């Protein structure tokens, strides 16, 4: 599976581009496709939403009314419009693809990115924005909510993601306790309501980075800061 | 040469049986001790009852 | 010789009649006589599962008793959330004629077979958003009846063949044949441990067999027509025995005998399917006249009705966990029961 | 109330359904016909696992499945007609083919499925008949009475005793038919020379029939 | 001289009314769709608003009320009386439909064209017919009745025909029946009531007798009508 992203250049303020996401080897049309921008500086924030079929559509308060996103299911690409683009619109722009049943694992495999530079809600904090980390050990990363993430349902819908140095973030724990496929199994997920650890068993390599916590009860998705393993 | 149905019957005719008494006793004693865990037995909570 | 032969079978058969009725001291009618009644069981539909466009000829529950297979007679399987009515999958078949179904205790893979000679295992949880087939299990002269998942990597099948087999997944090759039967075998049904199963014929006999060995243990005569439907006690150490002349047995497998009688005046439709309850008290028989009928299955009396279907039921499951029975009909609607 | 992700569960569900509902358009369309009738006979030659033979004539597709009838003839309970094969030529089997007809057409399960019947190799009846060197009153004991009714609708090109005994073989499995049936299910007997191209024609005859039977019948004309 | 006429019909439309809820019923929730089950389900429904209408006409008659009021009654009631004989005669024609061209009405039919047809036939009847007791144009109506007549005599004619010249026809003797019941009633049960509602201030020969003798028999009449179409639409099967 491969999403490809072109698009996004050098752009003056005011202007108008176009982003694409180019997707090669699954059923493009069965799968809701997000756009997720990380600012130079700053963490993960969310964007829009299209979903299968073209049925559902969902904007961030921040862009309603500038973006447009649309999909082309004959020649498999996703497009996000920019209107009266702004400063604070720098980022690198990630695709991700999410399909939605019994036993399905959103947010499985995220694209790279298009680096554009133009020249309430479950608001949730990472307590932890910097801890050290020593190989052999064992790291909890926390993570708190503002309203109770536990639906009437039993499903706690929270999300840890991963993020290695210079690379697209991974899937670790979908619903609080899953682990997704190609995750080893020393990563273990815990929590109630309004409280959350991602515990990890002997950290070594290849695990350092930064762990994000999202929430997928209620639109906008809303992520945290971040938690960075040094060593 | 059809030796494959008498050998067949030889080696299921000697086989340990048991008593039928015995072994109704055995069906009784498994119903009997898990009607207290059975949902369609006795009616269900609403509180367990996800349909 | 032939004579002699002849003989010998003779003289073994009236020996094993002889063993048997010299076992023959007390009936579970004569003990379960002292048992109180269950009284009533009045369930009613909680979930109409529609969708299907033709006859509906199995379904199957997965292990979390949240999800249910089902194939229908214009080829395509379904994945069903039971608390939802949603559905999850839509597997188009390469054939359209289906007569069993498969859901693997693990969840990932299910089977289809039928007129086309072909067991068809199709993985789910896959990344590619795609449903696809695993692998194609040929090696049948006969219309696949019945296909049961011993493991992740095992599955036995039943044919039209008087045959049944197990295949290894992985590799695709018959582990074992087990032959013995003289008419089309038609049912087959795992054993809780996983290490024996029964299985009916048209013939009008059961046979116990053993998975590892690969040898019968055991043949049961009592019937006097097809078997169609067969399924363990939750024990492990007694069956229940559908035919289509209208009687359920209770066969027995440590006395080799048949103990209850399930049968009535009014009835003569043959059973469909043959279901237990968790705690082995209920049997839920499927029959033609376009209900089931709920046997207490100590003391041979009827129960309740399950009549909400208008054409019959072809197939019939319980849960795991035994909250709800799901029923299937020909009418092209399931329903689930609580 | 629901959840996002259970919101996404239902809009992936209605498109399984419509999915589902345009399949349902597309097979409804295709008429479907099971074809038997046991061996020496001529399957192969009849329209120029389950073998599944797709031909279209007015229009209209059929699908023509042959097996190769104990217990799964259970799962042909819905299609429209079947069709029945039967070699008029030899004699000996003839009354094998009439014991499996009448065991197709006393089926439970089949109970209001119309059967289209074909006699294929004429000619070669035609040329035991006038040949002389077998006789059909030696294997059949009740030929003898049989005369040609005053309807001879056969063209004059054939001789009398060939057109007879095509009649009686005809008779043969039209009282079988016409004994017990209560009306729910009849059969249309046709004569073949596996050497005829016009043979799809009186198949989308017969359904027609069909079709307009099944209709006035639903439709309380009836 | 008008009492018992009133009781009569009412007591008949009770009757009518209870078998038309019965038929409701079962095609609501006790058997499934057809291609002719949905028009027979949109007349057994418009026989319930027309005998719900007559129920309430029934008790107001003899109590002295007001008399533009009893003219409204008379109005919204005479609005679900086309919705009825429209959809006597829409099954009538697609039942010719069904055995002029059988392939075609099982095979290659669009589903939703049963709604299509009967929401538009329940749009047209208001639209042609506020056209009414007077509440010169009243030739319209006539036209629009006498056509769907026409309509119903040609589809059973056509239907008639069709199974004349075939062949072995064993329900010979009940197509007949089944198709002559029909036109003779909704052609002498059910015309005279729109046919009393055109003629009704057109013909001025003497409103006197007029109201009594005409207005109680195509009452009494219509009631019958609506009372036993379901009856004889799906009883009989
Ligand atoms: C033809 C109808 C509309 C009519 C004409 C003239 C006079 C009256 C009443 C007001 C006395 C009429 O209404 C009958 O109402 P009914 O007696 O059936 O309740």
């Amino acid at each position: 599976v491969q999403l490809v992203e072109s698009g996004g250049g050098l752009v003056q303020p005011g202007g108008s581009r176009k982003l694409s996401c180019s997707a090669s080897g699954f059923a493009f049309s069965s799968f809701g496709m997000h756009w997720v921008r990380q600012a130079p500086e700053k963490g993960l924030e969310w964007v829009a939403y299209i979903s299968s079929g073209s049925g559902t559509i969902y904007y961030a308060d921040t862009v309603k009314g500038r973006f447009t996103i649309s999909r082309d299911d004959p020649k498999n690409t996703l497009f996000l419009q920019m209107t009266s683009l702004r400063s604070e619109d720098t980022a690198m722009y990630y695709c991700v693809r999410s399909i939605y049943y019994y036993g399905s694992s959103p947010f499985d495999f995220w694209g790279q990115g298009t680096t554009l530079t133009v020249s309430s809600d479950i608001v949730m904090t990472q307590a932890t924005s910097s801890v050290p980390v020593t190989p052999g050990e064992s790291v909890s990363i926390s993570c708190r909510s503002s309203k109770s993430l536990l639906h009437s349902n039993g499903n706690t819908y929270l999300y840890w993601f991963l993020q290695r140095p210079g690379q697209s973030p991974q899937l670790l724990i979908y619903r609080m306790s899953n682990l997704a496929s190609g995750v080893p199994d020393r990563f273990s997920g815990s929590g109630s309501g309004t409280a959350f650890t991602l515990t990890i068993s002997r950290l070594e390599a290849e695990d350092v980075g930064v762990y994000y916590c999202m929430q997928h009860l209620e639109y906008p998705l809303t992520f945290g800061a971040g938690t960075k393993l040094e060593l | 040469q059809a030796r494959k149905l008498v050998e067949q019957l030889k080696m299921e005719a000697n086989i340990d049986r048991i008593k039928v008494s015995k072994a109704a006793a055995d069906l009784m004693a498994y119903c009997e001790a898990h009607a207290k865990e059975d949902p369609l037995l006795t009616p269900v909570p609403a509180s367990e009852n996800p349909f | 010789e032939l004579d002699q032969l002849r003989q010998e079978a003779e003289q073994l058969k009236n020996q094993i009649r002889d063993a048997r009725k010299a076992c023959a001291d007390a009936t579970l009618s004569q003990i379960t006589n002292n048992i109180d009644p269950v009284g009533r069981i009045q369930m009613r539909t909680r979930r109409t599962l529609r969708g299907h466009l033709a006859k509906i000829y199995a379904m199957h529950w997965g292990t979390d008793s949240r999800l249910l297979v089902s194939a229908s007679q214009d080829g395509k399987l379904i994945i069903w959330d039971s608390y939802t009515t949603n559905k999850v999958h839509a597997i188009p078949l390469r054939s359209s004629w289906v007569m069993t179904c498969a859901y693997a205790p693990s969840g990932n893979y299910v089977a289809c077979g039928g007129l086309d000679n072909i067991c068809s295992i199709y993985n789910l949880k896959t990344r590619e958003g795609n449903v696809r087939v695993s692998r194609e299990l040929a090696g049948h002269t006969g219309y696949l009846s019945c296909c049961r998942f011993l493991d992740d990597n095992q599955i036995v099948t039943s044919s039209g063949d008087t045959t049944c087999a197990l295949w290894d997944i992985e590799t695709g090759q018959q582990t074992t044949t087990f032959t013995g039967h003289t008419g089309d075998v038609m049912s087959l049904s795992l054993a809780p441990d996983t290490r024996l199963f029964v299985s009916g014929a048209c013939d009008a006999s059961a046979k116990l067999w053993d998975v590892r060995e690969g040898m019968c243990r055991q043949t049961f005569t009592g019937h006097e027509s097809d078997i169609n439907a067969i399924c363990f006690f939750p024990n492990g150490n007694a069956f229940a025995t559908g035919s289509d002349d209208a009687t359920c047995r209770l066969f027995d497998l440590r006395a080799d005998q048949e103990l209850m009688t399930y049968s009535h005046d009014n009835i003569i439709c043959g059973i469909t399917s043959v279901s237990f309850s968790k705690s082995g008290r209920l049997l839920l028989a499927g029959y033609d006249d376009f209900n089931c009928n709920v046997w207490d299955a100590l003391k041979a009396d009827r129960a309740g009705v399950l009549a909400g279907h208008d054409n019959r039921v072809s197939c019939l499951g319980v849960t795991d966990d035994g909250m709800a029975v799901a029923t299937g009909s020909w009418d092209s609607f399931l329903k689930i029961w609580n | 109330t629901v959840s996002a992700e259970d919101k996404a569960a239902a809009e992936r569900s209605k498109m399984i359904d419509k999915n589902l509902r345009e399949d349902g358009e597309k097979a409804r369309r295709t008429l479907r016909l099971l074809l038997l009738g046991a061996d020496n006979s001529g399957k192969s030659t009849i329209v120029k696992g389950i073998f599944e033979t797709k031909f279209q004539v007015d229009k209209v597709n059929f699908h023509m499945f042959d097996v190769g009838r104990r217990k799964w003839i259970q799962c042909f309970n819905d299609v429209t007609a079947i069709i029945f094969v039967v070699d008029s030529s030899d004699y000996n089997r003839l009354q094998e083919a009439l014991n499996d007809f009448k065991s197709i057409w006393n089926n439970r399960w089949l109970r209001t499925i119309s059967v289209i019947l074909f006699l294929n190799k004429q000619d070669l009846l035609a040329e035991k008949v006038l040949a002389g060197k077998s006789k059909i009153e030696d294997y059949f004991p009740e030929f003898a009475r049989y005369t040609t009714p005053e309807d001879a609708t056969p063209e004059p090109g054939e001789d009398p005793r060939v057109t007879r005994a095509k009649y009686f073989i005809r008779k043969e499995f039209v009282d079988i038919s016409t004994a017990s049936g209560d009306g729910r299910h009849i059969c249309y007997p046709h004569f073949t020379c596996a050497v005829d191209t016009e043979n799809a024609r009186r198949i989308f005859n017969d359904c027609k029939d069909i079709i307009l039977q099944m209709n006035l019948r639903e439709y309380n004309l009836v | 001289q008008t009492l018992s006429f009133t009781v009569l019909t009412c007591i008949i439309s009770l009757v009518g009314l209870t078998g038309n809820a019965v038929v409701l019923w079962l095609l609501g929730y006790r058997m499934r769709r057809n291609a002719v089950s949905i028009y027979i389900l949109n007349l057994a429904a418009a026989d319930f608003l027309f005998l719900s209408f007559q129920i309430i006409r029934s008790p107001l008659r003899l109590i002295n009320i007001s008399h533009l009021i009893r003219k409204i009654l008379v109005s919204v009631m005479t609005f679900p009386y086309f919705t009825g004989l429209s959809m006597l005669s829409a099954i009538s024609t697609e039942r010719c439909l069904s055995v002029l061209w059988p392939i075609w009405y099982r095979c290659r039919r669009p589903t939703h064209l049963s709604a299509v047809v009967c929401v538009l036939l329940w749009g047209l009847s208001l639209l042609f017919s506020m056209l009414e007791w007077r509440f010169t144009s009243d030739f319209i109506p006539v036209a629009w009745l006498i056509f769907l007549c026409v309509v119903l005599c040609v589809s059973s004619l056509v239907l008639l025909v069709r199974i004349l010249c075939g062949s072995r026809k064993m329900p010979l003797t009940r197509l007949y029946v089944t198709i002559l019941l029909t036109v003779l009633v909704f052609l002498l049960c059910g015309l005279p009531f729109g046919i009393l509602g055109a003629l009704i201030y057109r013909m001025h020969l003497n409103l006197e007798v007029l109201y009594c003798h005409v207005y109680l028999v195509c009452m009494s009449l219509s009631s019958l009508n609506s009372s036993a179409n379901p009856i004889i639409y799906f009883f009989v099967g």
